[PDB]
């Protein structure tokens, strides 16, 4: 019924799949594919629509050559081997997962909602309720993440999808890592970095608590804490770390928000004995009921119009391109256990 | 205003991720 109660089970089944992954488990030729709904360095994802049971679902397709090429093996591995292996309200489900000679498949969930970030741009900055409803999903989400030792390494509203009741699917393990202790590559979206990752000093599962910060100041603010026009700029701002406010943020809000953009890991909320506590009792969470919240019984501030199965209205418009699949098999070592 | 310095930025399109 709780989050924690769920966890028990949860680890152990996690453990399960993690150390015996499922591969093969579909095939290309069993979707047809209609639309792309978003793209990243080694391809994109496609609305699909499955064949034999009419379910649309959301494809990832990666180029094995260019992934080998970048020398993101590793990440698009530990992409698949955590998306196959997690089960949480607030994660896309992978449904299926298979490779072919030139490409790496990962069927999801299909959220229609689209992105946060398409709403949270048009409209503008959200309500603090607002965001508050979102915040609290990812509080759990990482909450569950965090308890199978993963870091999820890429929080912004890109990859916070929005499904048919206003929920959340966080989507994108692209950067997720399952790690006890310390890990040390520069990688993450800018605006989103914690100080330490910046600095090459080693870093741990606060890196996220770091962004949860940016992501709720984003949200309720409409601009990020820290933005610029080259990455550079933006992490001399970060490390610096002087962050203000709108004057029409709670002062709860920025209470919440000073304490997770802190410089310092012993004082960073996320990051202290008391765990995830530290934010779910915080002020700025006195209204939220966190088992409600999980059971998803609170009613969303703002549900997406959808017209029908396979309606992407939500979502915006990309160049399409065949997809192409060699009569050669390239790369087959390197990806063998996907 | 800081939301018209946002606005008229680089970054109010999707960001992409850096790596190694
Ligand atoms: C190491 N690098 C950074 C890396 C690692 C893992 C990866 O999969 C990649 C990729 O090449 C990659 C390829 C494609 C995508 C992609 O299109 N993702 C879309 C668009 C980007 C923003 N996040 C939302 C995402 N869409 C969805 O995942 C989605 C899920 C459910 N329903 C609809 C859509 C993302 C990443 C690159």
């Amino acid at each position: 019924e709780s989050v924690k109660e769920f966890l028990a089970k949860a680890k152990e089944d996690f453990l399960k799949k993690w150390e015996n992954p499922a591969q093969n488990t579909a095939h290309l030729d069993q979707f047809e594919r209609i639309k792309t709904l978003g793209t990243g360095s080694f391809g994109r994802v496609m609305l699909v629509k499955h064949m034999e049971t009419g379910n649309h679902y959301a494809m990832k397709i990666l180029d094995k050559q260019k992934v080998v090429k970048l020398k993101e093996i590793e990440h698009t591995l530990n992409e698949k081997r955590i998306l196959q292996a997690v089960n949480f309200p607030f994660l896309v489900k992978l449904e299926f997962s298979f490779k072919d000679n030139s490409n790496l498949y990962m069927v999801m969930e299909y959220a229609p909602g689209g992105e946060m970030f398409s709403h949270l741009r048009r409209i503008g900055r959200f309500s603090e309720p607002h965001a508050r409803f979102y915040a609290a999903q990812i509080v759990l989400t990482f909450e569950y993440l965090h308890s199978l030792d993963l870091i999820y390494r890429d929080l912004k509203p890109e990859n916070l999808m929005i499904d048919q009741q206003g929920y959340i699917k966080v989507t994108d393990f692209g950067l997720a890592k399952r790690v006890k202790g310390r890990t040390w590559t520069l990688c993450g979206t800018p605006e989103y970095l914690a100080p330490e990752i910046i600095l090459s000093k080693g870093y741990n599962k606060a890196v996220d608590w770091w962004a949860l910060g940016v992501l709720i100041y984003e949200m309720a603010a409409g601009y990020p804490p820290f933005f610029a026009d080259q990455p550079i700029q933006i992490y001399e701002k970060i490390v610096s770390g002087k962050v203000r406010f709108p004057s029409h943020f709670s002062s709860d809000l920025k209470d919440l928000l000073r304490n997770l953009l802190q410089v310092d890991l012993t004082k960073r909320f996320g990051n202290l004995k008391n765990g995830v506590n530290d934010i779910k009792n915080h002020k700025w969470f006195a209204t939220t009921d966190w088992i409600a919240i999980y059971q998803r019984k609170v009613e969303a501030p703002f549900i997406p119009k959808f017209k029908g199965p396979g309606d992407t209205s939500n979502f915006d418009d990309y160049e399409e391109e065949e997809i192409r699949v060699s009569i050669n098999e390239k790369c087959g070592k390197e990806f063998s256990e996907f | 205003t800081t939301y018209a310095d946002f606005i008229a930025s680089g970054r109010t399109g999707r960001r992409n991720a850096i790596h190694d």
